[PDB]
């Protein structure tokens, strides 16, 4: 093929500036509650024989 | 008091103690518990409620 500039130069749409993050979660704090105060569905208390 | 903290494990162990004969570290968890189960359902008496 004979080359033609104006037909190969073409324009550029990019995005600019990102900042890509993976795993993600980490920036999740969190902390429990004492194991003695435990509840399910119930909402009376998981392991309650005093 | 809803002491939901102060584990009864306790007292019964102690109750026990105090009429010696039993080896108490050498008697399980259990029994003792069905042991509060019964005591919940004994009236005070004047002196100690009053």
């Amino acid at each position: 093929q004979q080359f033609d500039f104006r037909n190969s130069m073409h324009m550029l749409t990019s995005n600019l500036t990102f900042t890509v993050y993976s795993d993600l979660l980490a920036f999740v704090s969190a902390d429990t509650v004492e194991p003695i105060n435990a509840v399910a569905f119930d909402n009376m208390r998981i392991m309650n024989e005093l | 008091l809803n002491l939901y903290q102060k584990k009864m494990k306790a007292i019964v162990e102690d109750f026990l103690k105090r009429l010696h004969i039993f080896d108490v570290a050498r008697v399980p968890d259990d029994q003792m518990y069905r042991l509060r189960d019964r005591l919940r359902l004994l009236p005070v008496e004047v002196r100690r409620l009053d």
